């Protein structure tokens, strides 16, 4: 299988762990706020984009090198 | 060391020559030694080094 | 008589290459002159070179680029050595025009090869922005645009020029196989005024870093000039080498390997980086017709330099506060540079508006001051 | 500091060795080395600049 | 403002003489060492500070424009930048 | 500007007692960073000459100055070409550092601002 | 909807606007406007903005839907243009120019 | 401008290319060309790479002439005036999936697929851009992204929205070297082979370019003796002074 998928995953759990967390508290804010009703009529939609910029940014520092070292 | 000068240096005709003649030989070993130098960094990537599969 | 001097041909190259006297202490800074030179040389011998390749026509042009880079021998090496050089050719009149401002070249008896030297800086921006254009890229054709309707702003007729300039109601063909023949040739005309400015040089001959004369110590261009402009040939030729060989594409846009859309606008239009902090002016005024006075002033007000340095010396050398209000103008110079590729987007507006007055204000305002003052300084300090 | 036939002190540039034929040689060695490689590297660039004029690999 | 050889527009010369040696007869390099390290490093040190003050001051002008425009539009900076336009 | 504007205002500074208090320090140390006395300079021989005006004055100074001005432009100039200071009594001290050319242009520029204004005199 | 129709190399925006959006554009007074002018001596067809879609500024083309004033922005200079089409903020003169265009049916104009 | 806006920047990957005396792995370009062949030419064309250009750098003259054969190329018209087919010779260039660029956006629910063979040199990025937005669509989109129809999420595309979905999944390609063909690989060789479209000139260039830096230094050192010994008797000149 596709190297990428462990060294990620591993990349996640390990150095970007505080960005996993921020990551994954976001989704569940945004999802329990679309949850809720008058979400389309609201001014401001949060999204998560910030947070996983942040995630794949320290992922991908973490992961590069080593990557393309077993292709 | 009188000599040389003498041979090569002295008459400005005869240390052009010596010039261009120097130029024409630099220019043929710098292109092999080049190549070659080239050749044994990029070992195994070049066309040359595949082609024999095909 | 030797030959060099009897015959009046020879004697012509004599006077300026072989025999002309030149202060025994110019420092480095004096090698910018020979070095644009060589950029005129070198862009000379690529351009007429790519002409051979290139075809103007807009249904032709942008492939006939591609055709150079794929398909002529070495194509790939002239096109980078055409494209580098053009911005070589900015740093070495940066340069240039940075040494004859910080050294006082603008002062009597120098004002008339300074003059024609502000002409050849516009004649340059003119060249290299035709030139652009020929590449008929995103980048080549929206650049087009806007500047062509700079010419908008003029009142009345603006307009009509513009749609003169373009053959059309838009930039398409008609403008790209004009700018071809413009782009071709401008050098020349560059070229003859680079040569009007020498000739006016030569009747005080070059100053020096010292800003007294060298009439009393003087030494023949050859070969001590010709041996000294060698080390910064091959200097320039080493940084030429790793940008034409190792990053052809380093000082480049990406999108101007995209083919020309009418439709499609890029996402963010920026000049070459030389043109950058004119762009940076430009946007400070709100209004069009302002910003383009402002523009073009921002080049034109070099013309008073001789009026407003009111120094009794020649040069920075001595000056101490000359010298601190030098680096924040070159400074300043080079943040409108960084600010003209910027979104327009808070809080660069404003920065922008503050770092253009402070160019305005170095002439208007902070060299009268300072070169006033500094010469009552060096009357009282020295009693 | 008065009489112009005390020549000022050179002893920190001169060289021991200086009407030598080997002092000279040296020199015309460097200019020499120099002047080749301009020779190279002109032939070099001529050849590879010129070579454009010559069928494209399209053609 | 400038003649030429002979008659170049100096004021009358007397009284310097010059001295100097051949090329050949000269070490061409003589004292680079101590003009590489002591002469370079006096050259330098009197010039510093005209180039660190102005450099120093539009670098930091950059840093804190920068820095306030990446913040400007994250979320953080919604109301800031609302207010900014 | 001209020599005389300068030494007209130097000498309003001058005159007045909190102005030169203040200002006569500042010149002193702008002078020591100007740092021309360390290539063996007096201040005059700083002054742009390429006009009328001042190849006149030159013309006007005793012979000896005027050998003595020429042996220091050399002498700054080989500093210069050399990226050397001057050492020793090369350096300009402050007492050596006299105005010789001020009085000569001083008459050069009276004459010729008078020759002006004489020129646009309006008989009443 | 907006369309993007090429005339004359030029781009032409058409929008079918729809009722709430042709409401918005006649609010502004025309007294505060650049270039004052109505959507009716923009429009011959309420339902047909049809302008040629280059900023008046120096000639780029605005990104439509985009805005402050919810119609077209110019990215180039941050231009900003209204359902008409008209200039609210930044740079531009004047509002983005009406091509001259006559309904030969109900169903297709020419330009 | 937020992030999105802008796309994610990509990380820097360590090319074979990358280093000023590297040259480009042949073997991956091959496994590149052969990715290009099977997956990205259903929808993006190669218009200025020809036969010719493949061969002494991914294939040999038969492989490449033989790749051209297969295809049906517009002759010139017959005695009659009538319209033939030919079969392709090695100066053809590659054909591209669509006649035209409304039957290419009418494939593609209206979003148009770039022709490739620039696209490493009009992408910031270059090769880390095309491994990164290739390899870089996640499973689901972030909270609270709202796609465009016909649009899939990808963190490397300004604006997050782009029209091609992820293409690239283990073993779509069975590669002719035996190389395990990995979403990554495919990936890694796919973009080398693009950036090798863009630039055919680079690996002749980075050596004639070692060849200028030696000669060019060389003469820059020999030029600064030169200069000096030259220079010395001015550097070296003294003056006696005596005031007349
Ligand atoms: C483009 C194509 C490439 C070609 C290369 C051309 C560039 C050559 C050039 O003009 O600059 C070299 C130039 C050396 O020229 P030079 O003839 O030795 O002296 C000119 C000045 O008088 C030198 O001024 P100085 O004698 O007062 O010495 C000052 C210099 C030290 O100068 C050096 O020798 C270096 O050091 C600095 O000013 C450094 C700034 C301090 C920061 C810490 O270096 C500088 O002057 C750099 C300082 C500029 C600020
Ligand atoms: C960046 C800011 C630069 C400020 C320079 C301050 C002077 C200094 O330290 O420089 C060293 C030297 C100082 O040299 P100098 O000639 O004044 O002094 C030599 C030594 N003494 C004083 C003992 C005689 O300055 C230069 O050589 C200045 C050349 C200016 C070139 C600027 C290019 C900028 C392009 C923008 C164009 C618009
Ligand atoms: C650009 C092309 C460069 C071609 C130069 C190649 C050979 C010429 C050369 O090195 O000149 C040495 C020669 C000699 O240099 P020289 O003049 O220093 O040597 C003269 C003294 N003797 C003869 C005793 C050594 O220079 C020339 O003849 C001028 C041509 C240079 C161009
Ligand atoms: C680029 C290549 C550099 C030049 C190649 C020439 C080879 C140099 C070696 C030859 C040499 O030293 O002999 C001198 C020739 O130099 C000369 O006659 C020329 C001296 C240097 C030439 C460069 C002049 C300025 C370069 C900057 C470019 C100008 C802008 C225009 C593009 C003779 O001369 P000598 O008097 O030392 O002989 C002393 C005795 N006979
Ligand atoms: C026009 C642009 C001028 C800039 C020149 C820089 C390098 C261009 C040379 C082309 C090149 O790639 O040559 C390389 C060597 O570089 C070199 O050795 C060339 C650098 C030499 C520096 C300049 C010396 C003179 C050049 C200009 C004079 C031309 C006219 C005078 C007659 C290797 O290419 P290769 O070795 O494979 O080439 C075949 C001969 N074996
Ligand atoms: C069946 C359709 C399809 C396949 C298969 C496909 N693409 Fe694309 N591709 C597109 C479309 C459509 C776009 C335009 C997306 C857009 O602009 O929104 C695109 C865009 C791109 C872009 C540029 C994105 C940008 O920055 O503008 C690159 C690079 C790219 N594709 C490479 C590939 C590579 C490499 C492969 C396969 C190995 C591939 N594509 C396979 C449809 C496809
Ligand atoms: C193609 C562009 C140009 C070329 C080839 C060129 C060339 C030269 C050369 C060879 C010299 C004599 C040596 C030197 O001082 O460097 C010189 C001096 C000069 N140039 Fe330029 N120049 C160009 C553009 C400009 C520009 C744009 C300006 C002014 C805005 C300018 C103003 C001057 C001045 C004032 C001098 C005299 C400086 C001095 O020696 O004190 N030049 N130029
Ligand atoms: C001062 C001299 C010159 C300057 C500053 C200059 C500048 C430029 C610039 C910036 C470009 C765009 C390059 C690119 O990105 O591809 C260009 C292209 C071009 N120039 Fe020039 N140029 C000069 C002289 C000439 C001359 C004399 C010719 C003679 C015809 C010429 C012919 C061309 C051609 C054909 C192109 C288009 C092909 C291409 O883009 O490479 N140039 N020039
Ligand atoms: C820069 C590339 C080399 C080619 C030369 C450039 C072409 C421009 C030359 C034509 C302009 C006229 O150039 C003019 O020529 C005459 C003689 O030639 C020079 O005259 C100078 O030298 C001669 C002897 O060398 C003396 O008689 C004279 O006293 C002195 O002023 C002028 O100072 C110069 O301004
Ligand atoms: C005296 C002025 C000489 C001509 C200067 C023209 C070149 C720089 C102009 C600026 C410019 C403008 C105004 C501009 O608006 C623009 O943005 C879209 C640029 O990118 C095409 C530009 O380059
Ligand atoms: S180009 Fe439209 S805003 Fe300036």
């Amino acid at each position: 299988p596709d190297p990428a998928i462990a060294l990620h995953e591993a990349a996640a759990e390990g150095p970007c762990h505080d960005f996993k967390h921020h990551f994954d508290e976001c989704v569940e804010r945004v999802t329990k706020a679309q949850e809720a009703e008058d979400y389309d009529h609201a001014e401001y939609k949060e999204d998560c984009v910030e947070e996983f910029f942040h995630l794949q940014h320290c992922i991908n520092d973490n992961t590069a090198d080593k990557l393309f070292r077993v292709l | 060391a009188t000599t040389f000068y003498n041979v090569f240096v002295k008459r400005n005709s005869a240390f052009v020559a010596t010039i261009l003649a120097s130029a024409f030989v630099f220019d043929m070993t710098f292109e092999t030694a080049i190549d070659n130098f080239w050749d044994r960094i990029n070992a195994g990537k070049q066309w040359k080094d595949i082609r024999h599969k095909y | 008589m030797a030959l060099r001097k009897k015959n009046s041909l020879l004697n012509m190259a004599n006077s300026y290459v072989l025999d002309s006297p030149q202060p025994s202490n110019l420092n480095y800074f004096w090698n910018f002159g020979s070095l644009l030179a060589l950029c005129l040389v070198i862009q000379l011998a690529t351009g007429i070179t790519l002409a051979m390749h290139y075809t103007s026509h807009a249904s032709l042009a942008f492939d006939s680029v591609e055709h150079i880079m794929r398909d002529v021998n070495f194509g790939w090496f002239i096109r980078y050595a055409h494209a580098n050089t053009a911005s070589f050719f900015f740093i070495c009149i940066y340069a240039h025009m940075g040494r004859n401002i910080y050294y006082g070249s603008y002062k009597t008896p120098r004002v008339l090869p300074w003059s024609i030297g502000v002409i050849i800086f516009l004649l340059l921006i003119i060249t290299a922005f035709m030139g652009y254009v020929l590449v008929f890229g995103q980048m080549s054709l929206w650049g087009a645009t806007v500047i062509c309707n700079l010419v908008s702003a003029i009142p009345w007729l603006g307009e009509d020029i513009v749609h003169f300039l373009w053959g059309g109601f838009s930039v398409g063909n008609p403008t790209l196989q004009r700018f071809f023949a413009l782009h071709y040739l401008m050098p020349f005309v560059l070229a003859v005024f680079a040569l009007l400015h020498l000739i006016a040089l030569h009747t005080a001959g070059s100053s020096n870093p010292l800003g007294i004369t060298s009439n009393v110590d003087k030494l023949s261009m050859h070969p001590y000039y010709s041996f000294k402009d060698l080390i910064t040939v091959f200097a320039f030729l080493l940084m030429f080498t790793l940008f034409v060989f190792f990053s052809p594409d380093k000082l480049g846009h990406p999108d101007n390997y995209i083919p020309a859309n009418p439709m499609v606008t890029p996402a963010s239009i920026v000049p070459e980086w030389y043109l950058l902090p004119f762009y940076a002016i430009l946007r400070a005024i709100p209004d069009k017709l302002g910003g383009v006075i402002a523009m073009v002033a921002a080049i034109l007000i070099l013309l008073i330099l001789p009026i407003v340095d009111r120094s009794i010396i020649r040069g920075n050398a001595f000056k101490p506060i000359s010298k601190l209000l030098f680096g924040f103008f070159i400074c300043n110079f080079l943040l409108l540079g960084v600010l003209g590729q910027v979104h327009i987007e808070p809080p660069f507006i404003v920065l922008g508006q503050i770092c253009t007055i402070f160019y305005f204000s170095y002439f208007l305002i902070l060299l009268p001051m300072v070169s006033t003052i500094e010469n009552i300084f060096f009357y009282i300090g020295s009693l | 500091g008065k009489s112009t036939y005390k020549i000022p002190d050179f002893t920190p540039y001169l060289k021991k060795d200086r009407n030598t034929d080997a002092n000279r040689l040296f020199s015309y060695f460097m200019i020499g080395s120099f002047g080749m490689l301009s020779a190279a590297g002109a032939k070099a660039t001529v050849q590879d600049f010129l070579s454009n004029m010559s069928a494209s690999a399209d053609v | 403002y400038m003649g030429w050889w002979g008659h170049m527009g100096s004021p009358p010369q007397k009284g310097i003489a010059g001295y100097t040696i051949s090329p050949f007869a000269a070490r061409p390099f003589a004292g680079v060492v101590h003009a590489a390290i002591f002469n370079t490093f006096r050259r330098t040190k009197n010039q510093a500070l005209f180039v660190i003050l102005p450099v120093s001051f539009f670098y930091y002008v950059w840093t804190q424009a920068s820095e306030k425009n990446e913040w400007l539009y994250t979320k953080a900076g919604r109301h800031e930048l609302a207010k900014a336009l | 500007a001209s020599i005389t504007s300068v030494v007209k205002t130097s000498e309003l500074i001058l005159k007045s007692p909190l102005l030169s208090k203040i200002v006569v320090p500042l010149a002193k140390t702008y002078v020591k960073f100007s740092g021309y006395r360390q290539l063996g300079f007096k201040m005059n021989d700083l002054i742009i000459e390429e006009t009328p005006n001042m190849q006149l004055a030159l013309r006007r100074l005793p012979p000896t100055e005027s050998y003595d001005r020429v042996y220091r432009l050399i002498r700054a100039t080989q500093f210069s070409l050399s990226h050397k200071l001057a050492t020793g009594n090369d350096i300009t001290k402050p007492e050596e550092d006299d105005h010789y050319l001020i009085p000569y242009i001083l008459d050069v520029e009276a004459e010729a601002f008078e020759k002006d204004a004489l020129d646009n005199l309006e008989v009443v | 909807k907006n369309v993007i129709i090429k005339w004359r190399g030029k781009p032409i925006f058409i929008r079918h606007r729809t009722s709430e959006e042709i409401e918005e554009a006649n609010e502004v007074n025309v007294a505060t406007l650049r270039d004052p002018q109505t959507d009716d001596e923009r429009v011959q067809k309420p339902e047909w903005l049809v302008m040629i879609g280059v900023c008046t500024h120096l000639g780029c083309v605005p990104i439509g839907e985009a805005g402050d004033f919810g119609g077209w922005f110019c990215p180039c200079h941050g231009s900003h243009y209204d359902i008409s089409g008209r200039i609210r903020r930044g740079p531009a003169p004047l509002n983005l120019e009406i091509p001259e265009y006559d309904f030969a049916d109900a169903e297709t104009l020419v330009i | 401008m937020t992030a999105a806006e802008h796309g994610l920047h990509p990380a820097e990957y360590p090319w074979p290319q990358n280093g000023m005396l590297s040259t480009f792995d042949h073997a991956s370009l091959r496994r590149g060309y052969q990715v290009y062949k099977e997956v990205c030419a259903a929808c993006h064309s190669l218009d200025r790479i020809a036969w010719r250009n493949l061969v002494g750098v991914t294939h040999t003259t038969d492989e490449a002439k033989a790749f051209a054969e297969e295809l049906e190329y517009d002759d010139e018209p017959d005695d009659e005036g009538n319209p033939r087919k030919r079969p392709g010779k090695l100066a053809d260039y590659i054909p591209g999936p669509y006649p035209n660029e409304q039957a290419a956006r009418a494939a593609n629910q209206g979003a148009l697929p770039p022709d490739l063979s620039l696209i490493a040199k009009a992408r910031h990025g270059g090769a880390d851009y095309i491994f990164a937005l290739l390899t870089g669509y996640p499973d689901e989109p972030p909270a609270g992204v709202v796609l465009a129809p016909g649009m899939n999420y990808n963190p490397y595309f300004p604006g997050g929205g782009i029209g091609m979905a992820r293409t690239l999944f283990d073993g779509v390609v069975e590669y002719e070297d035996g190389t395990p063909a990995t979403t990554s690989q495919m990936a890694k060789d796919v973009a080398a082979f693009l950036t090798w479209a863009a630039e055919p000139e680079h690996d002749e260039r980075k050596k004639l370019g070692l060849k200028a830096i030696i000669v060019i230094s060389a003469m820059l050192g020999l030029s600064v003796y030169i200069k000096k010994f030259k220079w010395s008797p001015i550097k070296n000149r003294k003056f006696i002074y005596n005031p007349p």
